[PDB]
RNA sequence: CCCAAUAUCUACAAUCAACCAACAAGUUAUUACCCUCACUGUCAACCCAACCAGGCAUGCUCAUAAGGAAAGGUUAAAAAAAG
RNA sequence: AGAAAUAACUUUGCAAGGAGAGCCAAAGCUAAGACCCCCGAAACCAGACGAGCUACCUAAGAACAGCUAAAAGAGCACACCCGUCUAUGUAGCAAAAUAGUGGGAAGAUUUAUAGGUAGAGGCGACAAACCUACCGAGCCUGGUGAUAGCUGGUUGUCCAAGAUAGA
RNA sequence: GCUAAACCUAGCCCCAAACCCCCACCUUACUACCACAACUUAGCCAAACCAUUUACAUAAAGUAUAGGCGAUAGAAAUUGAUGG
C-alpha cells in the first residue's frame, strides 16, 4: 500500500529479491542447478599505466597564462591531422591518408560505439 | 484561450509540416481531394428543384447520402461500394409503433476473376452489383482501372488499380513473354489509362504507407566528413594554383 | 481467462496423464454445466478406441493377449491393457476377461459368419443375427464411440445389401456399413448398477457437489 | 481419434496481406522502421542463421544425419 | 469482525495493478493517460 | 442491394455547408431490395461455337449466371461492347 | 566526437531512432545491442512503439494544459513590468 | 536468481510397506560445451485493523533455559460488575 | 440565494415617416429606463475499477496430540475451525470484541500460496446470501447545476392601498 | 491582561496577438544480453404519466417545412463580412 517510494530489490518476497538486481552489471551466465558460470571476458580489466617519472599533478599552480576556448571541431582536427599531407602530395584513393571506410575490421569501433571509456 | 487555427485545419496543416510536406504534390492533390461516391443505397432526386404537392411552389431539394459501413473484411474484396446500413425503422411501418434497431448486410459471395494485365486469376467476395458494375464495365480490369478511388471503397481494389497502372507504365515485359504481340496487343487496348511511373506508384497507397515510402525513400547513411572537407580542400587548392 | 486445456498431448503412450479438472468453467471462465468439481486427483489413461489399427509397416488380422484388468477412474467400465507384437494399448474390457487371455482382432469378412469368442473385434457384417456386440463405431475407420458404458449390451438385429441394422441400449435402432469393426460381448464391470453409495461424501469424492440455481 | 486438441496447437498464421499478391508489386512493410506496426503489410523476413553457434543455443541436426545413423533398427536394453 | 480486508501481497498488488496490466488493454491506456494528464506522479501501482 | 430512403424530411444544407443531422435522421423505410428484382438478361457475342446456343460470329443475349460462371471465364464469349462489335465483323467478312 | 564525424559523419555515437511510445508521445528511444535479430524477440516486439487511436484526444488536452502554463507566465510577465513601470 | 537440442521412454499406489483387507485409483541413447561464484535478501520493539483484550501459515520448546507486570497514592460510602 | 423576452408605462430624437441596408408605419418609429432566486432525493444511461474481504472453482502444498476403537462423513477430547445460551461491553479493547458455557475436530474438515468468474453480470448445500465495513442490485468518473406539483431558505430604511363567490 | 485582531503581494481570471514544444524504462515499468495485434452517442431531461417525438456574423426568419399537426423542432435561394 505503499506507491510513491522507489521500488528495489528489497521490497518483494523471494522471488522478487532475487531476480531484481541493483545496477550491476552481469559478467556470466546461470547453468543448470543454479549454478554460475562466469567468463573471464565479461569481467572489465582495467588497464591503469605506468604513473613513475610522471612530471604532472592534480593540480596546476596559479602561476599559468589564461587563453580562449576553442573547442576542437571536426574542421581544426582534419586542419592539422591530414590535410598538410595532402597538399604536400598535391604537388604530384582516400585510404592512404588515415580515412577508414568501414568499421568491421577494426578493434575500437567508432559507430556503433563497441568499446568502453 | 484560443488556438491560431480551427480543430479541423489541423490535418491539413499536418500536411504541410514535416515528412508529409515532402511528399510529390499529385499525391497529395489525390488525398485532399475529396469526391462524393456514386450512390448505391439511396435513389437520387433527379433535378435540382422540384414542386411539391402540399403546398405547390418551386422548392429546392439536395440528395443527402446515407451513411454505410464497411466491415475491415471487405477491405480484402471488391465489394463494389456496397455496404452495411446500421440504422432504425419503424416497426409496422407506422411513425407510432417502435423504432427497432435493423441492420441490412449485403448479400456477399465468392467468385474467381481473371485480370489481363496481371494475367493472373484472383480470388475475391464480392457482391451481386460487383458483377454487374463488372458486367457493365467490359472486364474486370477495366472497371478496377477507370473507377475512381472512392467508388471502389476497397484498399484490395485500389492495390489492383496500382499494379495494373506500373504494368501499363513500364510497358515491362513480364507479361506474357515468349509473345510480344499478345504483350502489345493487351497493353494498347487499356493505353487510355496510361499515366507515369512517378505517378503510379503512389496511386492508392494511404497516407501511413505514403510516409513510409517517402521515409525509405530519403533514408541515407549520413556521408562521412572528410570526404567533403577534402573536396572542400582540393577546391580551394585548385583556386589557389590556378590563379 | 488464460486457460489452456490439459488435452494437449500428440504421441500416444499408456502411461497415465494429468488431468486438470474443469468444475464447469469453460474457457470463458463462467460455470457452463453446474454440479461439477473437487473430488479425488485422477490420472488419464489414453484408451484406444480404433480396436482394429495394425502396427507400424504391418497388415492383416493380428491376435494381442491381455495382461491385467484394472479399475479406472475416468470411465465406468473397466480398461485392459493388451500387448500384441511390440505394442501396447489400453482397450475397453469385457465382462469376461481375465488375465491372460487373448483376443483376435480381424477386418476379414468371412464366406459366412464366424462363430466369434466374446472377446474378439470383428467387422459388423462377419458376426451373425442375434448377438451382442460393444464398442460400435457410427462408420468404418472413425473409432469406437457408441456402446462403451459399464454393463451395456448391444444387440445386431439384420444385415442388408453393404449395411447393417444394430439396436443401441437405449431401445432404437441405426444404420452402419458392414465394415465397420465392433466388439462381440457385453462390456466389463456388470451390475454397476447396484452402487448404494451410501453418503453424500462419495458424491464428492466422485466429483460432483450439490449446486443451487442453475438458472 | 487423433490426439491434441486443435486449442493447443501453434497456430494458422495469420491471412496474408493481398499485396504480395500483385505480379509488379512491391508492398510496403514495417521492415524498414524495426518495429511491428498494425497498419502495414506484416514483412517476410529470410531464415536466420548463426554464423558461430553458441553451446547454450545449439540445436543438434536431426537424427537422420548424425555420422553414426545405421538403417536397421537396433534393439538396445539399457538400465 | 471487519476491517482487515487488505492482507497485502506484492504479487497480487503487482499483477492487478501494475504497469504492465495497465497497458495490456486499451482502458488500461487510458487511465495511465488520465493519471498522467492529472499530474499524478504515481501512475502504477 | 438494399435501397433505402429516410422518414424524416433532411433539412437543406446550401452549397459549401454539409448538412447536419439528427437522432431522427436514421430511421429508415426499405425502398425495396435489388435481389428480388425480376431476373435481368445480359447481351454478349462469342470467339467459339457451343451448339446448344449457337454459333461464332453472333450477338446473344443469355442469362446472368451462365454467362458468367460458363460462356465468359473460358473464351468462349466476350462482352458485347463498342470495342469488340467493329472487330468480328471482320471475321465475317473473310469469309 | 570529431574523429567520429570525420570517419563516418555521425552525430550520436549510440545509435536511436524517433518513434512514438504507446501513449503517443514522440520519443528518442535509444537502441539496446541484443544478439538475435529483432523480428524473432518475444519480448521486443510486445513493446507498442505506435499509437492507437484512443489517445490521440489525450493528445490534444496535455497540448493545451501546456498552452495555459504558457499564458500564464506571458501574461503575468507583463503585469510584473506594467506595475515596473508605475512606481 | 536456473537448465542446449532431438527421439526414446515413463502399466502396478501411499499408508513403518511386509502380512491380510480395500477404493475415492494416487528420465534415459546421440549431438554441442573442457568455462567458475557473479548478483540480490540478511536491521528492529515490525504486519492487517485510523491509535487496539481483535486477525495472522508453518517448524520446534509443553511449561518453559524464553518472555513479561494484573495495584499512579489513599479510603474502604451508595448503585453497578466478577467471584 | 431575482439572470431575460412579449406587450405596456416614463423620458428623449425625428415625425407621414422612423432606423447607420434587412424592420415597422391608418402617429408612428428609433434609444434608454423597469421585470422573472438558492440548497436537497431515491433514481436513469454510458464508460472505466474491483474476487488481497466474502461465494465458488482451479494448480501445486500443509495441519490434524492423547485415549477408545480398527479401513468409520466412528465415540471422548487438545491444536484448529465454528459461534448454542448467558453476562460484560454499547463512542466499547472491537464500526460485532471479552469471560464462561458450547458444536465439529481423518473429514461434505481446516488452511497458507498464485490464477479464474465482473454488475441485470458473477457466485449461491435459496437467506434476496455474498461480491473490500452501508447490496431487492457494487464502486468511481461523465451526461449532471439530473428532475422534484415535496421540505427548507431568500439579506438596507420609511410610507401607502391591500383577504376566503365559483368552473 | 491573554487569546487574538489587522496588513500586501505570491499569484490567478477574461481577452488580443501568435499555430505549441550520460544510464534506465511495456518482464513485477524505470531491469545491459535469445526462436497474437486497430478500423450509429443510450439515457437523465419536456410533453406536467408515457409509448412516435424532445435543441448541441448580420438579414431573409423563427418564414417555408416537420410534428401523439401536442410539447417542440426548423432550412435554403439571396445578402454581406496588447488590454481590463
Ligand atoms: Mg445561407
Ligand atoms: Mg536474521
Ligand atoms: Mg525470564
Ligand atoms: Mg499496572
Ligand atoms: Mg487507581
Ligand atoms: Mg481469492
Ligand atoms: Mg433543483
Ligand atoms: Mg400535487
Ligand atoms: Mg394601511
Ligand atoms: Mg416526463
Amino acid at each position: 500500500a505503499d506507491r510513491m517510494s522507489k521500488w528495489t530489490s528489497k521490497r518483494g518476497p523471494r522471488s522478487f529479491r532475487g531476480r531484481k538486481g541493483r545496477g550491476a552489471k552481469g559478467i556470466g551466465f546461470l547453468t543448470s542447478g543454479w549454478r554460475f558460470v562466469q567468463i573471464k571476458e565479461m569481467v572489465p580489466e582495467f588497464v591503469v599505466p605506468d604513473l613513475t617519472g610522471f612530471k604532472l599533478k592534480p593540480y596546476v599552480s596559479y602561476l599559468a597564462p589564461e587563453s580562449e576556448e576553442t573547442p576542437l571541431t571536426a574542421a581544426q582536427l582534419f586542419s592539422e591531422a591530414v590535410a598538410p599531407a595532402i597538399e604536400k602530395d598535391f604537388k604530384d584513393n582516400l585510404e592512404k591518408y588515415g580515412f577508414e571506410p568501414t568499421q568491421e575490421g577494426k578493434l575500437f569501433q567508432l559507430y556503433p560505439r563497441n568499446f568502453l571509456r | 484561450p484560443l488556438h491560431k487555427y480551427p480543430v479541423w485545419l489541423w490535418k491539413r496543416l499536418q500536411l504541410r509540416e514535416g515528412i508529409c510536406s515532402r511528399l510529390p504534390g499529385h499525391y497529395l492533390r489525390s488525398l485532399e481531394e475529396e469526391r462524393t461516391p456514386t450512390p448505391v443505397h439511396y435513389r437520387p432526386h433527379g433535378a435540382k428543384f422540384k414542386i411539391n404537392p402540399k403546398n405547390g411552389q418551386r422548392e429546392r431539394v439536395e440528395d443527402v447520402p446515407i451513411p454505410i459501413y464497411f466491415p475491415p473484411e471487405s477491405q480484402r474484396g471488391l465489394w463494389g461500394g456496397e455496404g452495411w446500413i446500421l440504422g432504425q425503422i419503424y416497426a409496422n411501418n407506422d411513425k407510432l409503433s417502435k423504432r427497432l434497431k435493423k441492420v441490412w448486410k449485403p448479400q456477399l459471395f465468392e467468385r474467381e476473376f481473371y485480370s489481363e494485365i496481371l494475367d493472373k486469376k484472383f480470388t475475391v467476395t464480392v457482391t451481386m452489383r460487383t458483377l454487374d458494375l463488372i458486367d457493365e464495365a467490359y472486364g474486370l480490369d477495366f472497371y478496377i482501372l477507370k473507377t475512381p478511388k472512392e467508388d471502389l471503397c476497397s484498399k484490395f481494389g485500389m492495390d489492383l488499380k496500382r499494379g495494373m497502372l506500373l504494368r501499363l507504365a513500364r510497358q515491362d515485359p513480364q507479361l506474357h513473354p515468349e509473345d510480344p504481340e499478345r504483350r502489345a496487343a493487351i497493353y494498347d487496348k487499356y493505353k487510355e489509362f496510361a499515366i507515369p511511373e512517378e505517378e503510379a506508384e503512389w496511386v492508392g497507397l494511404t497516407l501511413e504507407e505514403a510516409i513510409e515510402k517517402q521515409r525509405l525513400l530519403e533514408e541515407k547513411d549520413p556521408v562521412p566528413l572528410f570526404k567533403i572537407y577534402v573536396a572542400e580542400l582540393i577546391q580551394q587548392l585548385q583556386q589557389q594554383a590556378l590563379s | 481467462a488464460n486457460f489452456v486445456s490439459w488435452k494437449s498431448r500428440t504421441k500416444y503412450t499408456i502411461t497415465p496423464v494429468k488431468m486438470r479438472k474443469s468444475g464447469g468453467r469453460d474457457h470463458t471462465g463462467r460455470i457452463r454445466v453446474h454440479g461439477i468439481g473437487g473430488g479425488h486427483k485422477q490420472r488419464y489413461r489414453m484408451i484406444d478406441f480404433l480396436r482394429f489399427r495394425p502396427e507400424e509397416t504391418k497388415s492383416g488380422p493380428f491376435e494381442e493377449k491381455v495382461i491385467q484388468v484394472r479399475y479406472d477412474p475416468c470411465r465406468s467400465a473397466d480398461i485392459a491393457l493388451v500387448a500384441g507384437g511390440s505394442r501396447k494399448r489400453w482397450i475397453i474390457a469385457t465382462e469376461n476377461m481375465q488375465a491372460g487371455d487373448t483376443i483376435l482382432n480381424s477386418n476379414h469378412i468371412g464366406r459366412m459368419a464366424v462363430a466369434a469368442r466374446e472377446g474378439d473385434a470383428h467387422p459388423l457384417g462377419a458376426l451373425p443375427v442375434g448377438t451382442l456386440i460393444n464398442n460400435v463405431e457410427s462408420e468404418p475407420g472413425r473409432g469406437a464411440q457408441y456402446i462403451r458404458a459399464a454393463g451395456t449390451c448391444g444387440v445386431l438385429l439384420r444385415k442388408v445389401n453393404g449395411t447393417a441394422i444394430i439396436q443401441l441400449p437405449s431401445k432404437r435402432q441405426m444404420q452402419v456399413l458392414e465394415t465397420c469393426v465392433a466388439t462381440v460381448g457385453r462390456v466389463s464391470n456388470v451390475d454397476h448398477n447396484k452402487r448404494v453409495i451410501g453418503k453424500a461424501g462419495r458424491n464428492r469424492w466422485l466429483g460432483k457437489r450439490p449446486n443451487s440455481g442453475r438458472w | 481419434y487423433e490426439w491434441g486438441v486443435r486449442s493447443t496447437r501453434k497456430s494458422e498464421p495469420p491471412p496474408l496481406d493481398r499485396v504480395y499478391e500483385i505480379p509488379g508489386l512491391e508492398p510496403i512493410t514495417f521492415a524498414g522502421k524495426m518495429h511491428f506496426v498494425p497498419w502495414l503489410a506484416r514483412p517476410i523476413f529470410p531464415p536466420w542463421d548463426r554464423g558461430y553457434k553458441d553451446p547454450r543455443f545449439y540445436r543438434s541436426p536431426p537424427l537422420h544425419e548424425h555420422p553414426l545413423y545405421k538403417d536397421q533398427a537396433c534393439y538396445i536394453f539399457h538400465h | 469482525a471487519r476491517g482487515n480486508e487488505y492482507q497485502p501481497s506484492n504479487i497480487k498488488r503487482k499483477n492487478k495493478h501494475g504497469w504492465v496490466r495497465r497497458l495490456s488493454t486499451p482502458a488500461g491506456v487510458q487511465v495511465i493517460l488520465r493519471r498522467m494528464l492529472k499530474g499524478r506522479k504515481s501512475l502504477s501501482h | 442491394t438494399v435501397i433505402v430512403e429516410r422518414w424524416w424530411k433532411v433539412p437543406l444544407a446550401g452549397e459549401g455547408r454539409k448538412p447536419r443531422l439528427h437522432r431522427r435522421h436514421r430511421v429508415y423505410k426499405l425502398v425495396e431490395d435489388t435481389k428480388h428484382r425480376p431476373k435481368e438478361n445480359l447481351e454478349l457475342i462469342l470467339t467459339q461455337s457451343v451448339e446448344n446456343v449457337g454459333v461464332r460470329g453472333d450477338l446473344v443475349s443469355v442469362k446472368k449466371s451462365l454467362g458468367r460462371n460458363r460462356l465468359l471465364p473460358q473464351g468462349l464469349a466476350v462482352y458485347a461492347s463498342p470495342e469488340n462489335k467493329k472487330l468480328f465483323e471482320e471475321e465475317k467478312l473473310l469469309r | 566526437d570529431a574523429l567520429r564525424l570525420l570517419q563516418t559523419g555521425q552525430e550520436r555515437a549510440r545509435p536511436g531512432a524517433w518513434r512514438r511510445d504507446i501513449f503517443g508521445r514522440i520519443i528518442w528511444h535509444k537502441f539496446k545491442q541484443w544478439v538475435i535479430p529483432w523480428h524473432l524477440n518475444k519480448r521486443y516486439n510486445r513493446k507498442r512503439f505506435f499509437a492507437l487511436p484512443y489517445v490521440d484526444h489525450f493528445l490534444r488536452l496535455e497540448r493545451e494544459k501546456r498552452a495555459r502554463i504558457k499564458a500564464r507566465k506571458e501574461n503575468l510577465e507583463r503585469k510584473k513590468a506594467k506595475i515596473l513601470l508605475k512606481k
